């Protein structure tokens, strides 16, 4: 069975370069082409460049303008893509896809995705602030100013799950992340504590809200 | 049963140059240099190496509408090329597939000779028509001479 | 390039209904060389109809494709919960090869008005010189909603950043949080902070507010 397994998450400063690997298995490596496709949530999908291990040549997408270099190692069936001159606009998930045929160019098999995060910040733990009002009432915690993502938020050590909404984090103007986790409880109530974990910074905060 | 049919033809082009143009880029060249024989070459799957499937379309007023070939082996070191005719054209009725081997060998004068081997897989005791064997020989030489004329008129090509 | 335009941007349907997805090409696509992919959040695209009408291996019969030239369609005869995702169309008849922008197939249910709550900034956060005011919109459909921040009846623009959850597993609703970020100096210079919500489940905008000195 054909698989395309990629290297994992990369964190880079602006101006650096990232090299993502894509190891192919379950088929003859030199027999098929491999493309590299970016997926940033801004747009949809964009192809970056293609390698041809049988003809030993390559082609590149115009939009990325020669910042993409594709190489490969046939002996280990691994494809490589290096995106030089990384900015904050390059923060996206990059895919490797096997071209079915040089003329029937539909990508039958896909890699699982490699996250590249290019921002200029230091690994910083979040500040947790309570969200309380001045039949049904809402409580929450504000998880603010952390880099990188994500924080895992639980309520009462995981005992409280119903009515809990932890939202996707947003990237602030400062380059740090922030999200809100909320819960709706009966007004007749009882302690409520949110459990925030930002493991890149070894930050575990248990915040009680009322 | 199985019936083998072999052929040898002579080319002035040396083996290394002829293998690159006639074999490695025959799919690119054939619609261009011999439009009267090949209308379009269409890759179905793969690069062109082993496992590659290609759909060859013939121009109007055609003996066959199309044919599908599987690339079995590409030996760069030994100038040997293996492919099989698996669908379309003469495939069907009493003929199951056609296994083909092309080996380019350098000759004492600077040219080359092509050792073509055609292996037909027929139904039981059935035999192939001589026109089928003859037609394949006609097609191979016309493609070879068209590519041969292209290389002579373009000395920089594949060199 | 052959630019592929997909319509609608979002298709909202119930399970078991027919879904028709359109892929318009700026130029004719030769030999009906167009493919369709399925993508779910956090996952890679998965091949579906190719050759504009041919199923990939493992693809059930309810997925079918049609069209030629400059117009192609992807049809899901009977939607199932596994079928609600984003679909892309990809042409390979002319180099370079391009994708569509994506059509999202959405679950659908009876319109529910949001439950709106507003949260004043905490005394801890004010100690650090920043004030964040949070507005919560819970269990609403359709996804479209408008959040307006007013500070002493002064409309706030460019100083808030909203977030929306994925459609909920059990009740097929969404939730929204809007955070109004202000300096402590600005926060102390005003009294009334209000979150006003316009939604298609609401006849008139609901305005949850508080007074700074009364918390």
């Amino acid at each position: 069975q054909v698989q395309l397994v990629q290297s994992g998450a990369e964190v880079k400063k602006p101006g650096a370069s990232v090299k993502v690997s894509c190891k192919a298995s379950g088929y003859t490596f030199i027999s098929y082409n491999i493309f590299w496709v970016r997926q940033a949530t801004g747009q949809g999908l964009d192809w970056m460049g293609w390698m041809n291990p049988f003809r030993n040549n390559a082609g590149y997408a115009q939009k990325f303008q020669g910042r993409v270099t594709v190489t490969w190692d046939t002996s280990i069936s691994t494809a490589y893509m290096e995106l030089s001159s990384l900015s904050s606009e390059d923060t996206a998930i990059y895919y490797c896809a096997r071209e079915h045929g040089s003329s029937w160019g539909f990508f039958d098999y896909w890699g699982q995705g490699t996250l590249v995060t290019v921002s200029s910040a230091s690994t910083k733990g979040p500040s947790v602030f309570p969200l309380a009002p001045c039949s049904t009432a809402a409580l929450g915690c504000l998880v603010k100013d952390y880099f990188p993502e994500p924080v895992t938020v639980s309520w009462n050590s995981g005992a409280l799950t119903s009515g809990v909404h932890t939202f996707p984090a947003v990237l602030q103007s400062s380059g740090l992340y922030s999200l809100s986790s909320v819960v709706t409880v009966p007004s007749s109530s009882k302690t409520y504590t949110c459990n925030v974990d930002h493991k890149p910074s070894n930050t575990k905060v248990d915040k009680r809200v009322e | 049963g199985v019936f083998n049919y072999e052929t040898e033809t002579t080319s002035v082009i040396p083996a290394a140059r002829l293998f690159k143009a006639f074999i490695l880029d025959g799919d690119n060249l054939f619609p261009k240099v011999a439009p009267q024989a090949i209308s379009s070459v269409e890759n179905i799957e793969g690069n062109g190496g082993p496992g590659t499937i290609k759909k060859i379309s013939f121009p109007e007023g055609l003996p066959f509408k199309y044919v599908k070939d599987r690339v079995d082996e590409v030996d760069h070191t030994n100038f040997k090329y293996n492919y099989s005719v698996i669908e379309g054209g003469p495939i069907g009725d009493t003929l199951e597939k056609i296994s083909n081997e092309i080996k380019i060998v350098a000759t004492p004068d600077g040219g080359s000779i092509l050792k073509i081997s055609n292996k037909y897989h027929t139904k039981g005791d059935h035999e192939v028509k001589a026109e089928q064997v003859k037609a394949s020989k006609e097609m191979g030489e016309t493609l070879l001479r068209a590519v041969e004329s292209y290389l002579l008129a373009h000395s920089d090509a594949y060199n | 390039e052959i630019v592929l335009t997909q319509s609608p941007g979002t298709l909202s349907l119930s399970p078991g209904e027919r879904a028709t997805l359109s892929c318009r090409a700026s130029q004719s696509v030769s030999s009906s060389y167009l493919a369709w992919y399925q993508q779910k959040p956090g996952q890679a695209p998965r091949l579906l109809i190719y050759g504009a009408s041919s199923r990939a291996t493992g693809i059930p019969d309810r997925f079918s494709g049609s069209g030629s030239g400059t117009d192609f369609t992807l049809t899901i005869s009977r939607l199932e919960p596994e079928d609600f995702a984003v679909y892309y169309c990809q042409q390979y008849g002319s180099s370079p090869w391009t994708f569509g922008q994506g059509t999202k197939v959405e679950i659908k249910r009876t319109v529910a008005a949001p439950s709106v709550f507003i949260f004043p900034p905490s005394d801890e956060q004010l100690k650090s010189g920043t004030a964040s005011v949070v507005c919560l919109l819970n269990n609403f459909y359709p996804r479209e909603a408008k959040v307006q921040w007013k500070v002493d009846n002064a409309l706030q623009s460019g100083n808030s950043q909203e977030s929306v959850t994925e459609q909920d597993s059990k009740d097929s609703t969404y939730s929204l949080s809007s955070t109004l970020t202000l300096s402590k100096a600005d926060y102390e210079k005003h009294k009334v902070y209000a979150c006003e919500v316009t939604h298609q489940g609401l006849s008139s905008p609901v305005t949850k507010s508080f007074n700074r000195g009364e918390c």
